[PDB]
């Protein structure tokens, strides 16, 4: 995604995090997750946080901090940090 | 005699297997059409039939359902190579050599064991037996604590917590055994060894119960306020170097558990511990002080030696039914050597978990079942396996806020789908389920 | 908790497994070199060590040994790819879905369960429990009969044999179960269904015992002398054709059982039956009158219908722990339909063994354990697998004049080396075996 605008980056990373959260949740819709909703409210313990981080690390081909999910509470926030990370 | 599932529990499992993934999808779609077409089909008849009259094949999927529409949802997702919250899939590519893992504290959550008290007769039966045995030595009611009645003691108290987690972990073991999943070996983390010894039969239920009761009570009396344990996400040797700064002229801080390649526990007086945790929270390191913890596995316990040998002089260890991989002395015990002195060493010596995981890996154990209410050691075991290029399954039993048959069956499916033999037929016991005709697909 | 083996009993099994035949024979030869260097090594330590610390791999062997000599013998042979009497080998290429087979008469031999009473506590404890249920209904002792005590009645009599064969079969099932091999289903041949229902829990011990005692006593009173059953090694169709020659006017002979594509039982009057067997031997066809039989599974049991209904009106059939594949009706039964009328049909209807063996292949059963003192049905099953193009194991328990732990562990190994999970550690119970270091062959 070098041939993509900032807003386009925002959208691809937001589609990535929402898809990965849905897989951890098991809904698997990938659009069911609300970008504003905090991970705590969605049904997230510490174990679900590191599973999300593993999936995002795999998908982005980067190594991420284990606390990244806790530190950026919503999918939008995590997507926005991942713009800085990649 | 007692069954996996109350006869009226709505949750049942449907195990499926095909030669390859496309066969698994096709049978799921056929099965979905079989169900959609006939509103009168018993979900237990179909479950029993899938669990009794079907070849065991390599590509595996279990649908956990409490209703037609949860069955059509599961089988629909299965049918279009799509995930779902109630479908567990896997390849039967593991040997299924199984070690049962009994951690200490961190497994606890309010509501744990309740859904299974009301819905699993095996679990209820075992919980009643074990609670019965702990209640010889205490004045309070284990069920009452677990169910969170008004009058019942607090789980914040180490001396209520340990006996309770012991009941829960030992009762979860018996639920696996009824599902047909027996340990080929047992491992315990500190107080977890007391549960492993009960599950192995090395200690009588009564002896095991009394040890966790009397030792946790001794720690409540002697050790609360004077020290705690902290978890640190560094290798143990790196933490040993940092500890040397403190505790210069005496052991104020000591390693309490080599838990992982990048996971260690430290024990000692609260101040030194909080100073260490802050200094490390600075440099990006994941370090916290665990609640309801004393500074066991440190020099603070050396003075209670003569009291602990008298307190536990009653224990009559015997040869168990499976080996215990000691995280005290790093030996493969048969259980007859778990006398009073062992139980002192268990509470004094730093827990050597990381090396017995490697030792288990090398001995060909490739399935790790944590017999707990929330997974405290499974991710560590997975992280060790990948750092070493090993294919293992580290499978938890229950999780925070998920403590009923739906969760058990998902965890049961984790292990079946990777090639552990499971008695799925037992999910339907006492229901008068009948074997019925199933759609055949590319075979049967 | 009874144990597979008496502590004093010399026989222990050593399981080994390798990634491939050459590693297996390589590991064997390395292990024999280890044993040869040190006369101090406990065979029970090395036994438990092999059971617990070694990966579970495709290519498998078990050495059955009561001595250093038999150990080096086994391992030397295994290391030089040479058969030995005390070595079982196979590849773990079956799923190990197991069905327990319960035949009728033919498996009996003098002192069949004496070695197991004297040396397997589990077998002794189950034999006492089942015999005790039988002895509520007879004046004689099953132990006395099996042991050959002077006062004890003769096995020649149908009404002593059936209950003794009931005791031995049901007890042998519990021996498998103690080694960790439990049926995923049960099948029986005529009276063997009673042993099947006992093991599955479909009948109480008390009910099952009383069915076999009363029915065998009825046939002793009403049928002995008036006919018999013979085995014939030809297809059903060709035996129907041969039978028609004697069935000029009134029918003297009829098919009692279809057991195999070229295995068939015939019932009728003794003279007819001997004449049929004698003319078949002349041709080169395997056929014998079975020793202490009556013309059951024929029109001769028709006049016994009312009396059998009255005699077995007590039975209380229930849902059992595993399904029963009925030879009589070709249905998959939970055991709640085994009423007096069924036990009549079991004694009257020709036995569809071969068709339900086919149904079991098709439902994914690839391991057939015959819970018997000598294989009678395993050959039919094998021949049935060849004709239906199936890879199955058909595995007896004991054989004539081989009735101890050496034969049982040899039958347990036959099932294990083909990929049934077995609890080998259980063979070392009571012995204070301790895990020891074993020479590594390859990366571990
Ligand atoms: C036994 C010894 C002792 O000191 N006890 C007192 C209680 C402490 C018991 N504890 C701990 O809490 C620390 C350990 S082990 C768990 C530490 N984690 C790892 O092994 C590293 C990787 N895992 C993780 O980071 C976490 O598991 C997850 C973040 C993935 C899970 O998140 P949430 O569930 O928090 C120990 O033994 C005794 O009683
Ligand atoms: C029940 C019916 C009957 O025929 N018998 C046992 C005799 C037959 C023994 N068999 C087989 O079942 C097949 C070969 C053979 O020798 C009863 O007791």
């Amino acid at each position: 995604m070098g041939a993509a605008t900032p807003a386009e980056r925002d959208a691809i990373l937001l589609d990535l995090v929402r898809g990965q959260v849905a897989a951890v949740l098991g809904h698997a819709s990938g659009e069911d997750i609300e970008p504003g909703r905090a991970f705590k409210n969605l049904g997230f313990d510490s174990l679900t946080a590191v599973e999300l981080r593993d999936r995002l690390g795999a998908a982005t081909g980067h190594k991420l901090p284990a606390t990244i999910v806790f530190d950026y509470p919503n999918p939008t926030a995590l997507a926005q940090h991942l713009r800085a990370a990649v | 005699a007692p069954a996996l599932a109350e006869v009226l529990a709505p949750t049942v499992p449907w195990p499926l297997s095909g030669k390859n993934p496309g066969a698994l999808q096709g049978q799921a779609a056929r099965l979905a059409a079989h169900l959609a077409e006939d509103h009168d089909l018993s979900l237990s008849d179909l479950g029993l039939s899938l669990a009794t009259t079907r070849a065991r094949l390599e590509h595996r999927a279990v649908v956990v359902l409490g209703s037609r529409e949860e069955a059509l949802g599961g089988l629909g997702a299965l049918g279009e190579q799509m995930p779902a919250g109630n479908v567990v899939t896997g390849a039967a590519d593991l040997s299924g050599k199984t070690v049962f893992v009994f951690p200490g504290q961190g497994s606890q959550w309010a509501g744990m064991a309740v859904e299974l008290l009301d819905s699993s007769p095996v679990f209820a039966a075992r919980f009643a037996e074990v609670a019965g045995a702990v209640e010889a030595y205490v004045d309070w009611s284990v069920e009452s604590v677990v169910r969170g009645a008004d009058e019942a003691p607090s789980l914040d108290r180490i001396e209520i917590l340990q006996p309770v987690l012991f009941t829960v972990m030992v009762s979860l073991a018996a639920l696996w055994r009824a599902a047909g999943v027996v340990p080929d070996a047992v491992v315990g983390h500190c107080q977890g060894e007391i549960a492993a010894a009960a599950v192995s039969g090395a200690l009588s239920l009564g002896d095991a119960a009394q040890v966790v009761v009397l030792r946790s009570q001794l720690f409540a009396d002697e050790l609360v306020g004077k020290g705690a344990v902290a978890s640190v996400s560094l290798p143990a040797a790196e933490v040993e170097a940092r500890i040397a700064r403190f505790n210069g002229d005496a052991e104020l801080l000591s390693i309490a558990g080599n838990n992982g390649p990048r996971s260690v526990t430290v024990a000692g007086q609260v101040a030194a511990l909080e100073e260490l945790v802050a200094e490390l929270e600075a440099e990006g390191v994941r370090a916290k002080v665990i609640g309801s913890t004393v500074a066991s596995h440190s020099a603070q316990v050396d003075p209670l030696h003569e009291r602990i040998l008298d307190l536990l002089s009653f224990v009559q260890p015997r040869e168990g039914s499976v080996p215990l991989y000691s995280t005290v002395n790093g030996e493969v015990l048969n259980g007859a050597e778990l006398d009073a002195s062992y139980w002192f060493e268990n509470s004094r010596r730093p827990v050597s978990f990381e090396p017995v995981v490697r030792a288990l890996f090398a001995d060909g154990f490739d399935v790790f079942v944590e017999s707990s209410a929330h997974p405290v050691l499974t991710y560590g075991i997975s992280e060790t396996a990948e750092a070493a290029g090993r294919e293992v399954l580290a499978q938890g039993t229950l999780r925070r806020e998920e403590g009923g048959l739906a969760r058990f069956y998902s965890s049961l499916a984790g292990v079946w789908t990777r090639g552990v033999d499971v008695d799925w037929a037992g999910a339907f016991a006492g229901r008068g389920a009948r074997v019925v005709d199933l759609p055949t697909y590319a075979f049967q």
